[PDB]
């Protein structure tokens, strides 16, 4: 598993999957951080007197 | 083509993503991974703005507008015709701005300079997100954002500013405006001083940083120094944008009434709250 | 961490620099003042000398009279009560005379004549100060760039307080001398003339104010990013181009596709700053005198749906 | 057209390939969004109304 | 000739593979377009 | 109110706005031409002038008179990087990186690049060296902040390379420009202060590893530093961010 | 964490605390805010 | 006519090819959009009407 | 077509794989958001 | 041949084979998910 | 021939084995789901649901 | 949790990882379907 | 440099122009076919 | 008239060529737009009127 393994084909597949995993994981990290940031702003809005003092539409619907 | 001194700087390295896949220059532009991303997002945004123009039925550049979804959609999706195109273009614009900043980071690394420029640009990006992401979400509706039109986004500005009376009484607005105005004044002074030193009266010798220090000490009794003036310019601009995003993050979330009434707290200080005479007595 | 060169981590102090003298009259010059460590953490900690010529003293005297006149009127509005004066300080106002007086000087002192007097004081002070900046550039043999950059803001100021009231035929149009009084004057000016947002020159002035902020963020960040190569010494980078100037040029060459020089970026800067007040003065001048409803004007010129 | 391979004697393949990839994917998203904007070809709404899911 | 530092044989092979990809991509697009036209013709 | 239109809807405001469009076009032309006094004309990557030079013509020459008889600088004019730039182009086509042929930190290319500036000291308005060491200056002292004299200097590999000995200060600016650092061999290297993190007990340098401070260029005089030497020192120090990176 | 940075965080927290205390004790939020700002500025300006 | 090849004695073919490609694509997009903006030629709703797909 | 392996003779795979990974994750997130915004597909109710 | 990346033909062949194996596996997984979703709620 | 360090390859090997197990289990489950869907498709295509057979069993 | 490493002195990991992956995936599918079965969480309506 | 600012020769320019004309004419013919097909479909005159 | 070629002795051919090309395209687009704005020359609306497509 670490000293014997099976074939270099496995190492190549693992390396390619590792690279694609790096890319997808950076994309996932940035996406999830955006989701956390917007969730924080929304939850701060939850505990504020907004929705008790709503504001009208600032621009026509369009 | 290159400048007469460019070639010794066009070396590999400094790229965050890739490293030779997207390490080249198209004309003067440095194309990186983020160069590709920003080109894609910007091209998509422009084409979608034109498409929304044909859906709107106008070809006047000053009449084209791309409105966000109505208040009824809350913070959800929307059909492309209603508010969906605005949401896609907001995605494209955010991606383009972020990719631009990261491409600047790559260029900074390749030139071995500081990262002040992408940081100062991230400030503008966060002001934009305050207007299109933070304030709408804290308010709960994408319809609280502004449309993508030359004059309709001024309509958004005016309607929002009058939803709370005269916006001039927001104090974060006041400090942001003071920062903007003093930043413009500082820019005028800096440009004028450097041009005056580099360009003397007529056919005489170029001046020195001591000479410009001398001029501004003979003018206003002070000089901040050539490092200090650039520090001050960066600080004034960044803090103006910061307190701009601050005045629009507390507006409609913490304060809901006419902002002028804020200034009542000072005139009702108990010691002099009830004194006869004066404007408010 | 990595140092960003936003604050000086080490301060050094030496002999008091009395400055140079090309054609400077040494007699009017002051002596070096104290040294400010707190303010020296950001720049030159030295204060003074200050040159006090003939236009300089004229400007000081006239500005003292203007500010003091406003102060005395503010005290009068307070009932001479210091507590009120510190309570209603923002809400005070030395308002101009009401419109029925027109441009006439025959207004009561309590009814706008004092505003005329203070306005004369400030007019004289500001014009003498412009002459002062020009003369101080003249003495050191420098270009008059600061004088003209000042003249741009002076023109916006003159339009707001002098030229537009004359054209409209009443001092009532001018801006009051109050804190919130002039804020209210601004908002009411926009409302009366129908959404000043649709003034094209208001839009241009905002374009150049936003551009001043953008350009100074860009220039300050650029110079701080190449300050490790002596980028601060901009004049020597003009005379003897170094690696700082080349790296600064190439950053924007590779980002935007075009770049400035160490000298021409300051041409960009001065023009971006002065166009603010130039276009603003034009826009205020056209308001009322030529266009009374900017949104209807916009409708007639594109810019707005019919 | 038999000698169009000479287009590679003008352009380095590395830049042309990335330019073409960006262009093609941009165009694909462009047309998909165009169709998703008009009510006639918005397949999501077509399938929603055909199967009475509203 | 001149720039890009390529040979005619290298260019020919590169264009051949690029044309293989071009025609594969175009054919997949054509089959997609015909399926859509059967589903909801636009003419 | 003069709201009268000469033709169509063209009133005085329309005249003003079109006049400003014309003036802005002229001003942008002027500003761009004033910014083409360095690095022009454009050149191919082999150094020959390029086919395209841009829609903007080059401006007329202008002459600066340097204050101390240093000569008249005319810009624009002929230009040349009068130094041995050691790079080899990686691709035959334009627009690709040029790889360094050798040690880039030593050849002075890429982020380590330096400019052949005048090999003369920097003169203030009094005709004296603008920057001189603390000792050479008369009366200058550390007025506030940490005093970084005698402190160890720790490279990016976390090994001490030397100790700070003196600070070079600016006479008309009163700014601390350079730190003098002594290595194991008793020789002195200059460090720009924008690259050093002056802590309480050490003066860290993230740009350079410990076994690179000796590679910093030296100075012909121990009291005066010329623009060429300053540029070489700064370029070498800032090149370590990319090139001294692999050694932490 | 520099001496200045620790002094700055401490100045912020002590400003908040004394501002709360003098806002409750002083009868208004303005008095507490002024006292807190004054003490915190006098604390942060002075070095170690 | 038969001597216009001399144009490549003035302009670098790489610059001109990139410029012409960008210009052609933008012009094609703008003409497609002009046609698609007018109700007479918006083929999507033309087909939707001719097939009662409304 | 059987010469598509030569795409690796021009582009360094070490970077193209990372590029593909980020591209695919972004595209998946995109289509999921498109569906969630649809009333007929908003599976999160 | 061109050798822009320093990959021999056989190395490129091996890597491309591995990449296309993974590509077909991923494509098949997506196809199975697509058919399952289409049966559950078709979009046509 | 370039690959990575053995330590990351150990995590890669473990995750690869786990993903192979999960992948075979998912293949079985999704094959069954697709077969169920195929029978559903042929049932919907058939004239069934015009002849709903009664309940063979009590509710229970 | 220190001594738990001795578990790989007992079972061959090359097979244990496959078995555990099967187990955890099937547990996931069971939980998904259980939430589907209850009417208050069925996300596939 | 009217003999070629771009450094081309009158021989290379001939061949480049010939191939570019070939491509331009192919593109133009495709456009003509598309124009006529649309003109049959819905003429604009 | 027959000595107009000497203009190339005073103007760089490259800049003049690109300036005149962009000038010509801008003028052509402006004239087409002026015609399209005018209803009597909007050939699309004219064709729609002829064939009653509205
Ligand atoms: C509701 C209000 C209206 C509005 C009403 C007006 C009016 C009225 C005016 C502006 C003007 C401007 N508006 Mg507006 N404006 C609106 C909304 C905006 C928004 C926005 C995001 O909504 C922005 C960014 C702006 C921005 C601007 C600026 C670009 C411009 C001010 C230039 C300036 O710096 O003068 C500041 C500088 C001066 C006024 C001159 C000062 C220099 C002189 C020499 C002073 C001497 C100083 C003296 C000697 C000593 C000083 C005292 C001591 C310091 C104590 N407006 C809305 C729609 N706006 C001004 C303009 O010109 O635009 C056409 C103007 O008159
Ligand atoms: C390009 C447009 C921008 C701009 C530019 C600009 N402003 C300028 C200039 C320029 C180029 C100058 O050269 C000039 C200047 O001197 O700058 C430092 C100036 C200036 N812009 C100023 C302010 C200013 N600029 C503003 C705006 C702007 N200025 C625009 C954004 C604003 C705003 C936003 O409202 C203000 C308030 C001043 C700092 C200065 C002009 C000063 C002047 O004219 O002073 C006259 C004096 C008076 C009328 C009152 C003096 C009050 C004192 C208390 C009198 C008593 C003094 C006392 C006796 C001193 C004792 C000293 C001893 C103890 C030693
Ligand atoms: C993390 O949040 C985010 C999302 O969702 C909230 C998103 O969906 C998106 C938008 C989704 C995408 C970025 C997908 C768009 C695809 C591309 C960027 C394509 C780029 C170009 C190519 C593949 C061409 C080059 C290839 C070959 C030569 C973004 C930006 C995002 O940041
Ligand atoms: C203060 C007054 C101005 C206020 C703001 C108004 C608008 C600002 C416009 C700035 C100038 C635009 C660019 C001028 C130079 C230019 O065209 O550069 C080219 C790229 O242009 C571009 O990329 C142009 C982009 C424009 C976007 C809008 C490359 O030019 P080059 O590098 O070859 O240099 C010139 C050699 N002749
Ligand atoms: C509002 O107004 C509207 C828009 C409605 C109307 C206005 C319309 C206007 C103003 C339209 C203007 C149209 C114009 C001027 C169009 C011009 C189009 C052209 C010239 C298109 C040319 C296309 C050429 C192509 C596609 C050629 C491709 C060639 C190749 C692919 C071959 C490559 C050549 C090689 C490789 C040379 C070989 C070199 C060596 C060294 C062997
Ligand atoms: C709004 O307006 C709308 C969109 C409605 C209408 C507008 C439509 C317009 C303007 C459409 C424009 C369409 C165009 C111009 C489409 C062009 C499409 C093309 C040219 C597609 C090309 C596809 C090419 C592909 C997929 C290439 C595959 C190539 C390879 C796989 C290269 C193989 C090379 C390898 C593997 C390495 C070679 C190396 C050696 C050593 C041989
Ligand atoms: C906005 O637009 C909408 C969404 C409305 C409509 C438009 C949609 C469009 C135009 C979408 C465009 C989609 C495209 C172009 C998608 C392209 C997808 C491609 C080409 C995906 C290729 C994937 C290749 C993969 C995943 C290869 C993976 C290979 C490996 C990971 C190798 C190692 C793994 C092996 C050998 C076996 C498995 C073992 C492990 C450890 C994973
Ligand atoms: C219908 O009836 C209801 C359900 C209502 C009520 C009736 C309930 C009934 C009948 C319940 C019966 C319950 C019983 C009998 C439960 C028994 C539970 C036990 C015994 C649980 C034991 C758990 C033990 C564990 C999880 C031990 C783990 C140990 C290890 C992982 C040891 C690690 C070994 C290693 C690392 C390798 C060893 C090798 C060397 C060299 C040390
Ligand atoms: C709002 O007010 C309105 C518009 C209503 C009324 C106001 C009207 C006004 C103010 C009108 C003003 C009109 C004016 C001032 C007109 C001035 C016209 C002039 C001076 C025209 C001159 C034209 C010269 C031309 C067209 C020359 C063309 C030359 C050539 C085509 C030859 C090119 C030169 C060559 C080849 C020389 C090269 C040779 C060598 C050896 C280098
Ligand atoms: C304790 O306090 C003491 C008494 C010691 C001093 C304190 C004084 C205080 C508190 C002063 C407060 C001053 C304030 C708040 C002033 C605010 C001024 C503002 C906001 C001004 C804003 C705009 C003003 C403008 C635009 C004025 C423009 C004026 C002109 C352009 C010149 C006007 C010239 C005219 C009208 C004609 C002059 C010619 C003749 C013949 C009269
Ligand atoms: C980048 C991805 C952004 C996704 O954001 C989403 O995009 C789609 C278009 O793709 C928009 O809108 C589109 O899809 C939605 C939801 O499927 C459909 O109701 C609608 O017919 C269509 O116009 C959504 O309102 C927006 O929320
Ligand atoms: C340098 C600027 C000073 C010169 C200005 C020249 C024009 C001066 C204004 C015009 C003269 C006043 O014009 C008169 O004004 C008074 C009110 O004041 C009014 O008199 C009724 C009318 O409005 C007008 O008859
Ligand atoms: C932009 C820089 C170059 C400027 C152009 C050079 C000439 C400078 C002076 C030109 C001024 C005239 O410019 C022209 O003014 C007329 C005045 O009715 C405008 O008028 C036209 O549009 C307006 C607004 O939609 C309509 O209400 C009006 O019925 C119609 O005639 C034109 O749209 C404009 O193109
Ligand atoms: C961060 C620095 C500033 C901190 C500000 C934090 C928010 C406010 C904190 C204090 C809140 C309570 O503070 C206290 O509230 C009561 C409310 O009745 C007010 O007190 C007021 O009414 C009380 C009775 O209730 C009277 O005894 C008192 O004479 C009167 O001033 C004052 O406001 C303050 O004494
Ligand atoms: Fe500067």
């Amino acid at each position: 598993n670490d000293h014997l393994n099976t074939n270099p084909k496995t190492n190549l597949r693992l390396w390619v999957a590792f690279q694609m995993m790096k890319g997808a994981g950076w994309a996932g990290g940035v996406f999830f951080g955006t989701l956390l940031l917007i969730g924080f702003f929304r939850v701060v809005g939850r505990m504020l007197p907004i929705d008790e003092n709503p504001a009208p539409a600032p621009n026509i619907t369009g | 083509a290159l400048l007469s001194f460019e070639r010794k700087y066009r070396v590999p390295g400094g790229t965050l993503v890739g490293g030779n896949l997207f390490d080249f220059w198209v004309g003067p532009f440095y194309v990186g991974f983020f160069g590709v991303a920003t080109f894609f997002f910007a091209a998509l945004g422009i084409i979608l703005i034109a498409w929304s123009a044909v859906l709107q039925g106008t070809w006047n550049p000053q009449l084209i507008s791309v409105y966000p979804p109505a208040l009824e959609y809350g913070l959800g999706g929307a059909p492309l015709a209603k508010g969906g195109l605005w949401q896609i273009i907001t995605i494209c614009a955010t991606g383009a701005f972020v990719s631009w900043a990261l491409r600047e980071v790559e260029i900074c690394r390749k030139l071995g300079i500081g990262y002040h420029i992408p940081f100062a640009f991230a400030f503008a990006i966060l002001a934009y997100l305050t207007l299109v992401l933070f304030r709408p979400v804290m308010m709960g509706a994408w319809g609280y954002a502004f449309p993508y039109g030359i004059w309709t986004h001024l309509d958004w500005v005016s309607n929002t500013g009058y939803t709370y009376g005269n916006f001039h009484y927001n104090p974060a607005h006041m400090i942001a405006i003071t920062f903007f105005f003093t930043n413009a004044l500082a820019l005028a002074l800096h440009g004028a001083l450097v041009l005056s030193a580099a360009n003397p009266e007529k056919g005489k010798e170029m001046r020195t940083p001591d000479h410009e220090d001398t001029f501004f000490r003979d003018l206003v009794g002070y000089s901040i120094g050539t490092l200090g003036i650039h520090r001050l310019g960066l600080l004034l601009s960044l803090s103006a944008v910061f307190f701009s995003a601050l005045c629009m993050i507390i507006t409609g979330t913490i304060w809901f009434d006419q902002w002028v009434d804020w200034w009542q707290w000072w005139v009702k200080l108990p010691w002099w709250a009830n004194i006869p005479g004066g404007i408010n007595g | 961490a990595e140092y960003q060169n936003i604050f000086t981590q080490v301060q050094v102090r030496g002999p008091a620099d009395l400055g140079m003298t090309e054609d400077v009259n040494l007699a009017n010059r002051s002596g070096v003042g104290p040294f400010s460590t707190l303010l020296g953490w950001f720049g030159n900690a030295q204060l003074g000398p200050i040159y006090l010529g003939s236009l300089g003293v004229l400007s000081l005297f006239s500005g003292l009279m203007w500010f003091f006149t406003i102060g005395i009127w503010f005290w009068y509005q307070a009932g001479w009560n210091p507590a009120v004066f510190l309570r209603d300080l923002f809400f005070f106002s030395l308002e101009p005379p009401a419109p029925e007086y027109g441009l006439s000087f025959a207004a009561p002192l309590k009814e706008g004549g004092l505003w005329l007097i203070a306005s004369f004081f400030m007019f004289v002070a500001v014009w003498s100060w412009w002459g002062r900046t020009y003369l101080r550039a003249q003495a050191l043999g420098m270009g008059k760039h600061t004088a003209w950059a000042f003249l741009s803001a002076i023109w916006l100021w003159m339009v707001l307080g002098f030229i537009r009231p004359i054209l409209m035929g009443s001092w009532s149009e001018a801006v009051p001398y109050g804190i919130f009084s002039h804020l209210d004057w601004t908002n009411n000016f926009s409302l009366v003339h129908g959404n000043l947002f649709y003034n094209p020159f208001h839009g241009l002035s905002i374009a150049f104010l936003y551009g001043s902020a953008l350009l100074f963020a860009m220039h300050g960040a650029t110079i701080l990013a190449v300050s490790r190569f002596g980028g601060e010494r901009e004049l020597e980078q003009i005379a003897d181009r170094g690696t700082a100037a080349e790296r600064a040029a190439l950053f924007w060459r590779w980002t935007m596709g075009f770049n400035a020089t160490m000298e021409g970026i300051h041409r960009w800067a001065i023009w971006m700053a002065v166009l603010v007040t130039l276009t603003g003065g034009i826009g205020i001048l056209l308001s009322g005198t030529v266009v009374d409803n900017w949104y209807v004007w916009g409708q007639n010129h594109g810019m707005a749906p019919l | 057209m038999s000698k169009f391979y000479k287009i590679w004697m003008i352009f380095d393949p590395r830049r042309v390939f990335v330019a073409q990839g960006v262009f093609l994917f941009l165009l694909a998203v462009m047309i998909h969004l165009i169709l998703l904007s008009t009510p006639s070809y918005n397949w999501l709404e077509i399938s929603a109304a055909k199967y009475n899911r509203v | 000739l001149g720039y890009t530092g390529l040979t005619d044989e290298q260019a020919q092979e590169l264009h051949s593979v690029y044309m293989s990809g071009l025609w594969l991509f175009s054919a997949v697009a054509i089959v997609a377009h015909l399926a859509v036209y059967i589903w909801r013709p636009w003419f | 109110m003069v709201g009268v239109t000469a033709f169509g809807n063209f009133d005085l405001a329309s005249l003003a706005i079109y006049s400003f469009w014309i003036f802005l076009a002229g001003l942008i032309y002027y500003l761009q031409t004033e910014n083409m006094r360095e690095g022009y004309p454009l050149e191919n990557e082999d150094g020959t002038p390029a086919a395209n030079q841009g829609p903007f013509p080059l401006p007329k020459p202008k002459t600066f008179i340097l204050p101390h008889g240093r000569g008249t600088l005319t810009v624009p004019g002929p230009e040349s990087e009068d130094r041995p730039i050691a790079l080899a182009r990686t691709a035959v086509s334009e627009g690709f990186p040029h790889a360094p042929t050798g040690d880039p930190m030593k050849d002075g290319v890429g982020p380590a690049s330096w400019v052949a500036r005048r090999d003369l000291p920097e003169l203030d308005g009094h005709g004296h060296n603008k920057i001189k060491p603390m000792k050479a200056a008369a009366g200058f002292y550390v007025s506030a902040g940490k005093n970084p004299i005698g402190l160890p200097v720790r490279g990016c590999d976390l090994e001490i390379a030397g100790k700070v000995v003196d600070i070079w200060v600016d006479i008309p600016e009163q700014m601390a420009r350079f730190l003098e650092v002594e290595l194991k061999d008793g020789s002195t290297r200059l460090l720009p202060m924008q690259m050093v993190k002056v802590q309480s007990n050490r003066v860290h340098v993230n740009a350079l590893s410990s076994d690179l401070f000796a590679g910093i260029p030296t100075i012909k005089s121990p009291t005066e530093v010329t623009l060429l030497e300053e540029d070489k020192i700064c370029g070498y120090v800032a090149g370590g961010l990319m090139y001294a990176a692999p050694k932490r | 964490v520099s001496e200045f940075a620790f002094r700055l965080m401490m100045a912020a927290v002590i400003f908040v605390g004394v501002g709360i205390m003098f806002a409750f004790a002083g009868g208004h939020w303005f008095v507490g805010l002024v006292v807190g700002g004054l003490v915190a500025a006098f604390f942060a300006a002075t070095p170690n």
